[PDB]
């Protein structure tokens, strides 16, 4: 039950999640998708304005020097280099660290299966995540449906003209007005409704594929040369649990090192620290990266959707509350 | 007061002017976005359920909401007495307070009473009454 | 002259035969029915063992929340021998260590690691089950094994369980290594110097040598021989110069691992170095009862090196450290 | 002033006074035990290689050795004297320095002198000298005018002079 020794899954469980993560392998195994293994450990970390990482620092044999390092906060950036390198398609089974984060469905440190696709659109890839879930959750082709229709239709309002007007009374109606009156970014106001009011009313029956997602969001991600308004980002969800994330992959230097000093002038603005850009990705982007489609999934979530559990903590030998 | 990421049930809280007790709470981090809390909340003033979004760095103002077990005086058609057997004092609650309990409250009994700032919210009537059939 | 730093440290084509090389791993242990399990690289505690310094980091939770330190885990022993207790039955894992201050040839500050545990196996057991991966994974031969004593004598002409610590001295002056000896005051600390340069230099040359039974002394988490209790339920294999497992029938009374740490400790403290808290949770799994078992922790990226004619960690790693 | 895992080819140290040049540097740490630092270094007082452990921990202090281009001037029986074609200053080398380089050093000769401490504690001729013959018959055991020995073609005759690879000690060819 729970004596702290005990591991927070149970033997059935991690019995479960080892044929899931074979399942997994074969998967691309039979797509001919390498596997490859990059370090949790690095000089460098992320922009990205929510995550915080880990910090540890290495200190070489007999106390002679010191090194600062970050824990990877996904497998992303060495992944990039590699394609430059010339991997072809890679897939990838690692454990990723983020501070900060625990709860329910959250864990400090999660498995995360994330793979790219040269050659691969948005659809392309969404296609094959959605094979994925097919064959793991065992259910039917998910549905898509864009981030534009998503509002529409369970909120009735576009997130692609309505104003911070317009969606601050949505906020209301959802009564979250607490944390939305005085929010004075849009895209902040979107997300808080998105997550709020469309996520849980999302894949009930099958998971449910949501892309476009505004331009502002996009990450990493490309912006569509169709409608400059959206970016070729997509998330897939189910049974109200968030999935993955991917994006067809953003390959011009110039504008993916101006999204990362962005990054660095929005934390200062909010007293987070900032985080130096790292070059080693930038420089592998300059040499030029093929077109190509990646996308990050939580495998902790995916064995968790598939046994049935009702916490991350159950899918998992020792979540940190044990660990 | 409390940080959104420690509200655990039973507690009771301050909101836009009213008393609210915690259910549960969830940690809520979506792709790309900030951290929340999303909690689900007891109306006191209403008895009702109700679901709230905070920012993980968000808090709120503790409330006094406490349960004396005060006995049942007799009520007036429009207020029912309580009275401290230790303190001495009483209370009135009013027909929206003790709600569709007055059924249950036989003159003279014991009765846990939820006052918020010292007057009456809620009657819990203990539930092992033994009544006429009129 | 060097590539770019944006571009990984091995070659495409290493990168390639290394999953190739992973996948006939989890084969092999498919096959015999053994369980994968991911346990924790973030910890509450650390290990004791006197000569590993680990990599520490800071939790902080959601929103207002005390800090938390946390150690990332050097080895993943003390959640396995947790899970054993839990009832998981033979298990192994592939999974990623870390251990500050170790830069090298040899070593990266994080490598891979292949920990495997067998209820009711006992020492010799395991290292045949050991034999049949490397044989299976390089092709080479059937190991052949020489205990710590014989070892010694066959290459040093000593008796490890007997000889004093000034007869040890000389052998090391023998090899030119008195500069680190003369000094040198722990008999296990010498035994030690002379058994890595000179029995592991003379070692698994054509063929896998596995040497088993260290002195009891160097026990380690194994337990000591019911027989002659000088030696220790341990065992090490050797292939080509480079150590590439260590395993032991793990003891299994709680009341004498206990002891074991603080005396790690103790020996810390001496030495000047920082002390660290028992962890609390292995205890408790062993006081509640582990099976007796034999458990084993193969270096992957030395198997990996090996097998590709690699010859630096480095080659055989997608980004080493100055990349990572 | 150096520590054991930061040794590196090239790196001058001091070991019980004498000097010594780093060749190669291995970092070894075997299970349960401490860390080392197995190098390979060049006993520079005696052209020696050899190898020792040091605990990671251990320090080793720097050692001033540097080479430098001299131009061998003359022997006397006591010292063999070069001169510093930048300072225009002159050092003295004692046999032991010279070592087994003697029977080649030529009036004017470029030589790379190994200085320790300021003084020379080894010296380099050139790779290859011209040198007359000044003894042989009519291959065959010739006497050079520094009085070296050198096997020569049956064919050569005093008088003639030729060049010798000073690092083989053989006959190249005639000049
Ligand atoms: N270029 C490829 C896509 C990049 C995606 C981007 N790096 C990213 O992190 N997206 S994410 O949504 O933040 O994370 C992807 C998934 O990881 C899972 N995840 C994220 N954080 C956690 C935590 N903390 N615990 C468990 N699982 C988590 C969850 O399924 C997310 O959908
Ligand atoms: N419970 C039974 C197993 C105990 C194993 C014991 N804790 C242990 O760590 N033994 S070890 O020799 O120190 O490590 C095992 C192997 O891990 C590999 N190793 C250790 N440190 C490193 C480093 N730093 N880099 C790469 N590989 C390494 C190498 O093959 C070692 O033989």
């Amino acid at each position: 039950e729970t004596a702290s020794w005990q591991p927070s899954a149970s033997i059935p469980n991690l019995l479960k999640r080892a044929a899931i993560m074979a399942e997994i392998r074969r998967f691309f195994a039979d797509r001919g998708v390498l596997e490859v293994e990059t370090p949790c450990m690095s000089q460098a970390t992320v922009t990205d304005i929510h995550l915080v990482p880990f910090e540890t620092r290495f200190v070489g044999p007999g106390h002679s020097q010191g090194m600062n390092l970050w824990l990877m906060t996904s497998p992303e950036y060495h992944m990039k280099r590699l394609l430059v390198a010339g991997c072809g398609p890679v897939f990838q089974l690692c454990r990723s660290f983020r501070n900060e984060e625990m709860g329910r469905y959250h864990n400090p440190e999660f498995t995360m299966l994330e793979w790219y696709r040269p050659h691969y659109d948005m659809y392309r890839l969404m296609n094959e995540v959605d094979d994925l879930l097919q064959q793991v959750l065992d259910c039917p082709a998910a549905e898509s449906l864009s981030y534009q229709q998503a509002f529409l239709r369970y909120l009735e309002i576009d997130p692609l003209s309505a104003d911070k007007t317009q969606l601050r009374e949505v906020a209301a109606k959802l009564d979250l007005s607490n944390v939305a009156d005085t929010e004075e970014d849009r895209d902040t106001l979107l997300q808080l409704l998105f997550t709020f009011g469309v996520e849980p009313n999302i894949g009930k029956e099958k998971p449910t594929f949501v892309y476009h997602f505004p331009a502002s969001q996009a990450s990493l991600a490309q912006i569509s040369t169709e409608d400059h308004r959206v970016a070729e980002r997509f998330e897939v969800y189910y049974k109200g649990i968030e999935l993955a994330n991917g994006f067809h992959e953003l390959t011009d230097a110039r504008e993916q090192q101006q999204r990362f000093e962005q990054d660095n002038r929005k934390r200062a603005a909010r007293g987070l620290p900032q985080h130096p850009i790292d070059q080693n990705l930038i420089e592998a982007l300059k040499v030029g990266m093929p077109d190509c489609s990646g996308v990050a999934l939580g495998v902790d979530r995916l064995v968790m959707l598939a046994l049935g559990a009702e916490t991350l903590a159950e899918v998992i030998a020792f979540s940190v509350d044990r660990a | 007061t409390y940080y959104s990421n420690d509200f655990r049930a039973g507690l009771k809280i301050m909101l836009d002017g009213e008393p609210y007790a915690v259910e549960a709470s969830e940690f809520v981090k979506p792709g790309k976005g900030q951290a929340f809390a999303r909690v689900k909340l007891r109306r006191l003033l209403t008895g009702t359920r109700v679901e709230k979004t905070f920012k993980s760095t968000d808090s709120a103002e503790g409330a006094d909401v406490v349960d004396m077990n005060l006995t049942y005086l007799y009520n007036d058609g429009e207020f029912w007495h309580f009275m401290n057997n230790e303190t001495f004092e009483q209370l009135s609650a009013d027909a929206k307070a003790i709600g569709d309990n007055a059924k249950w409250l036989l003159d003279q009994a014991e009765c846990i009473v939820t006052l918020w700032n010292g007057q009456p919210i809620s009657v819990t009537p203990p539930n092992f009454v033994e009544l006429e059939i009129v």
